[PDB]
């Protein structure tokens, strides 16, 4: 439904852009009747006075002076901005929720929930990155040993990859201040072979 | 900028004989002179080529101002024209020297406007204003007008005659109704 609501309204401002007639004014010439539409010799007249004198950004006050009849009416736009503009982007971080990406890391506008990337690349790489290829590899693990005698197990490393850093430096942060135990058990504890 | 006339129409030209063919017959009685009819037919054109800037017989015209609008430019007031005569160009006493070339008359009932060729027109001297004479309307005669327009000067002139003072009596197609495709629109009140 989201992906319908966010293709819809960026398909509402493309088409309002494309289809909407603002005037930003009209002549309204009435007349001495009720009704009545001015002559070829006029009209032709009243173009050139409004294309050469009362258009463009060069001509932008001209007093206009409107004589007996004729009347200058002009018209706004009133909703101007955001037509589907909070409701696009509730509906483009409602896409982001279900596959399962912070919005600081596709560029959704919003509120902070995250802080400093550093947490946010973090939470990817661990809420919908490495659960979904633990299970890909998994099933590679599986059945790529159905070929080879040998049962064989491939899983994501979680180790040189470089989002879980703030994971990994706090981790030797805290047993490499726990200065109580030696220095050969503390190599087993970080995974390094101990020499 | 005055625009004085050179000529007056004759009376002549005007139709007397046909506006009392209007005026009352083939419903009514077969009134007044000749002298008083055509006092409210001049007083009927005058109205409407005074409201509608135009000028129906075709007099003769001098349009005397002292300094030209743009240098391409100088709309004309009155709006049918036809062969400006002569571009004279005094100087201050006035030996009274005309110009012949430069400028094209563009016959337009829009903007019957005086566009010099290129990009400069005449200039004036110091004191010696720039004269135009030049002969606008539609014709000659009282033929030669459109009719809606005849029409309109007849129904006006009928009221000029059949009530005297600013008593008491709006018809679809009326007097203001018809002038009113006749009359200049312009919207520019500005600078330009």
């Amino acid at each position: 439904v989201a992906l319908d609501v966010h293709n819809a309204a960026s398909a509402w401002s493309k088409a309002l852009l494309d289809n909407a007639a603002r005037p930003s004014g009209a002549i309204i010439y009435k007349g001495a009747d009720g009704q009545g539409v001015l002559a070829p010799e006029q009209y032709e007249r009243l173009i050139f006075e409004m294309e050469t004198h009362h258009q463009g950004a060069r001509n932008a006050g001209r007093p206009m002076l409107l004589e007996g009849g004729l009347d200058w009416k002009p018209m706004g736009f009133s909703p101007s901005d955001m037509e589907f503009h909070e409701t696009k982007a509730a509906a483009a971080r409602e896409i982001a929720l279900a596959f399962g990406v912070p919005p600081m890391l596709i560029g959704i506008p919003g509120d902070a929930t995250y802080a400093n990337y550093a947490e946010a690349n973090r939470a990817f790489y661990r809420l919908t990155v490495l659960p979904l290829l633990t299970r890909v590899s998994a099933a590679l693990a599986w059945w790529l040993s159905g070929y080879l005698g040998a049962q064989i197990e491939l899983k994501p490393d979680l180790d040189q990859v470089p989002a879980l850093a703030v994971e990994r430096d706090q981790l030797w942060a805290r047993i490499g201040a726990a200065g109580f135990l030696s220095n050969s058990e503390k190599r087993v504890l970080l995974g390094l072979p101990p020499t | 900028m005055m625009l004085n006339e050179v000529t007056a129409v004759p009376g002549t030209a005007l139709p007397v004989a046909e506006f009392r063919d209007h005026l009352r017959l083939g419903t009514g009685f077969a009134g007044a002179e000749d002298a008083a009819l055509l006092s409210y037919l001049r007083a009927a054109i005058a109205a409407i080529e005074g409201r509608t800037a135009k000028a129906l017989i075709s007099r003769g015209f001098r349009l005397a101002l002292t300094a030209w609008r743009w240098g391409d430019m100088q709309t004309l007031p009155i709006a049918p024209v036809a062969t400006v005569t002569a571009l004279r160009l005094v100087d201050a006493a006035g030996v009274e020297t005309p110009v012949a070339a430069g400028w094209r008359l563009v016959p337009d009932m829009a903007r019957p406007r005086i566009e010099a060729l290129g990009a400069m027109l005449p200039m004036i001297p110091t004191g010696g204003r720039v004269e135009i004479d030049f002969t606008a309307g539609f014709g000659a005669s009282w033929s030669a007008l459109p009719v809606d327009l005849a029409q309109a000067v007849f129904l006006l002139a009928a009221q000029y005659y059949e009530l005297r003072h600013d008593g008491a009596a709006a018809m679809p197609f009326g007097v203001m109704a018809l002038i009113e495709r006749w009359r200049t629109v312009r919207v520019l009140g500005g600078r330009p």
